[PDB]
């Protein structure tokens, strides 16, 4: 699970993160659609060009969904619960692409925070975003 | 695989640069950090009992310097990475029995590694291109499984 | 990958014995139940909507019978599996977009399928000898992403 | 996570599991080190000989503990966190070994028992075996 260190290390790196949801969130989709070019199936109601409205709103509501996860870190699964409807039944979405959003994620993490993401700090945040992941899909 | 001549530019422009010593030893590091079972595999190292002892491993920093030094022999030839690899092929599956899985890992790695020393300069066309490289190295490591 | 004698005649012998259409209709099901985010690739098959519904579903049925055949084109040319499942290969990669993890657990379920259908006479060394030729199935399904 | 249907199919099919614990363990066990030569690795200190005394006496244990994650399905954390240090910590076993695992014991499983192993027994099995391999791995 995630230990005392692990809370406190992904607190403490969305510090950093919390004031630039929309800003994070959309260039973590970005870099998910580019990278990993199969994740677009998902949102063929999206115009999926760099900022497009669409990508931005959504990135927003993605990061702002991770924040609220960190502010009651104690119970992950109760925060977003009504989450994994959405993406286990309606959607379907296979779990591989939690691990692909993450990387990209952690690449944004890393572009803006290169000092805050110390080793144990990625750690954390891993061990952090999957157990998100298995909440989105249970 | 197929390159595109600007997948090519992204890859080799970038390459010239890497920091192979430290980018080799941060991403070997992490791996051993963020992912502990890893450990098993380098216990001839001595000590990796904690971040602290696995950063400042020599035997880790010269072995990571070695590991990205091999990615840049994929660089340096994007169209023949299987027979690149082909030796290192039968060290890591009929040697070592590395599960592949932990290859897509440390590929993983090595990309946040790049993301974090070229910040915004890391596009995200540039790292779709790492991506594929990590990618097709991993699966040249693969190959003696097959 | 090189194929023994006895890998060979584990193969071809469990194969003769095989019901085609009941293990391949019970494969496919319980890829869809077990593994429930399969079911996005397969909507044109109708109602998947509970385990009754996709175990009684002609479609389901049909396609798995289809998809079991194929594993019977490997049987047949052990050492051509690859050019056997080319077409196959740009299929499911260029065309559906499967992630080829999901090769891997379809495999495996055939596994706990023959399992079931043969009982004890599935010895561990037959269930070695199958494994890899699911795993060498799955490697050809997923060449046309590397 | 388990749902209460997922528990209930669970359980069932280990009234018969039980009982045969070091028979089923023993020949998950011989399953795993035939189609799977690597996991030999994690134990250079048996006789790997079939039927040897360490692995019926091992595959025994391994089964029992099973068994008593599923005796105490509602929190299998708290009854197997002393398995998690010994897998984790001090074998390092790298995660990928424990779905060979589960998938031996789901053969085994299917051999015996194949009218109970139903599509959805054996998705709730397979949920269950995950949810153990995370324990484990923690
Ligand atoms: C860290 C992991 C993830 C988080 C926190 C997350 C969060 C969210 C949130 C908050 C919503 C909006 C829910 C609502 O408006 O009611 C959403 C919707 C959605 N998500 Fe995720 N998500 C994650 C991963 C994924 C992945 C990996 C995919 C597919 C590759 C995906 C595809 C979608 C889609 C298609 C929608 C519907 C969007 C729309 O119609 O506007 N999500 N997600
Ligand atoms: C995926 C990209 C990888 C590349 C390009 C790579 C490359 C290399 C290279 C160049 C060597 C040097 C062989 C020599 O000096 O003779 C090596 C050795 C080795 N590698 Fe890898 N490797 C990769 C992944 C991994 C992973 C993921 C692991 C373990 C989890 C691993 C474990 C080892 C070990 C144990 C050695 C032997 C070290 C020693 O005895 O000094 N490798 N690898
Ligand atoms: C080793 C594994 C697999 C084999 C040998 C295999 C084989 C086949 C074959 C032979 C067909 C042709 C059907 C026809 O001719 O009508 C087919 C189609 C198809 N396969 Fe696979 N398959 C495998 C895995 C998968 C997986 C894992 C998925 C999805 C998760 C998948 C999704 C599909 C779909 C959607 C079609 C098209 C069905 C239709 O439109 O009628 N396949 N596959
Ligand atoms: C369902 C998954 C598993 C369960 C329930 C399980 C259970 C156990 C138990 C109960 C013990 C004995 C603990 C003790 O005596 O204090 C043990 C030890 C051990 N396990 Fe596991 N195990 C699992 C998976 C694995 C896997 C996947 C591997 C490696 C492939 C593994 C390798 C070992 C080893 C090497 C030992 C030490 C055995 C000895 O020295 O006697 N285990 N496990
Ligand atoms: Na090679």
């Amino acid at each position: 699970v995630l230990s005392a260190a692990d809370k406190n290390n992904v607190k403490g790196i969305f510090t950093k993160i919390a004031g630039h949801a929309e800003e994070y969130g959309a260039e973590t989709l970005e870099r998910m659609f580019i990278t990993y070019p199969p994740t677009k199936t998902y949102f063929p109601h999206f115009d999926l060009s760099h900022g497009s409205a669409q990508i931005k709103g959504h990135g927003k509501k993605v990061v702002a969904a991770l924040i609220e996860a960190a502010n009651h870190i104690d119970d992950i699964a109760g925060t977003l619960s009504k989450l994994s409807d959405l993406h286990a039944h309606k959607l379907r979405v296979d779990p591989v692409n939690f691990k692909l959003l993450g990387q990209c994620f952690l690449v944004v993490v890393a572009i803006h925070h290169p000092a805050a993401l110390t080793p144990e700090v990625h750690a954390s945040l891993d061990k952090f975003l999957c157990a998100v992941g298995t909440v989105l899909t249970a | 695989v197929h390159w595109s001549a600007e997948e090519k530019q992204l890859i080799t422009g970038l390459w010239g640069k890497v920091n192979v010593a430290d980018c080799g030893a941060e991403a070997l590091a992490r791996l051993l950090i963020v992912y502990p079972w890893t450990q098993r595999f380098f216990a001839s190292f001595g000590n990796l009992s904690s971040p602290t002892a696995i950063l400042g491993n020599p035997m880790v920093r010269a072995h990571g310097k070695k590991v990205l030094t091999s990615f840049g022999d994929a660089v340096k030839n994007l169209d023949n990475i299987k027979n690149t690899f082909s030796q290192l092929s039968e060290l890591h599956c009929d040697k070592l029995h590395v599960d592949p899985e932990n290859f897509r890992l440390l590929g993983d790695i090595l990309i946040i590694v790049l993301a974090a020393h070229f910040s915004k300069d890391f596009t995200p066309e540039c790292q779709a291109a790492w991506q594929k490289l990590v990618r097709v190295v991993a699966h040249a490591l693969a190959r003696k499984y097959h």
